[PDB]
């Protein structure tokens, strides 16, 4: 019966402190599929070579 | 707060023998705490 600027906005501040507790909420990775026999670049837990 | 473990099939009873076997990472603690002190605590007239 209010109005939506009443009706509640579901609201999640995302309060985040940062370097302490060591970076645990982190980005992942997207793979692609194996290659073999070819002179190509990679890249394996953060090493990378070709 | 990493643990080094290993189990090696000795056979005997009493002060740690002579020999060779290496350990291995187990398990690490991603915890950043501080820690400097130990204390023992066994299952415990």
């Amino acid at each position: 019966t209010n109005g939506v600027g009443y009706q509640p906005y579901r609201v999640v501040v995302l309060s985040f402190e940062l370097l302490h507790a060591p970076a645990t909420v982190c980005g992942p990775k997207k793979s692609t599929n194996l290659v073999k026999n070819k002179c190509v670049n990679f890249n394996f837990n953060g090493l990378t070579g070709t | 707060f990493k643990i080094y473990s290993k189990h090696t099939p000795i056979n005997l009873v009493r002060d740690l023998p002579q020999g060779f076997s290496a350990l291995e990472p187990l398990v690490d603690l991603p915890i950043g705490i501080n820690i400097t002190r130990f204390q023992t605590l066994l299952a415990l007239l």
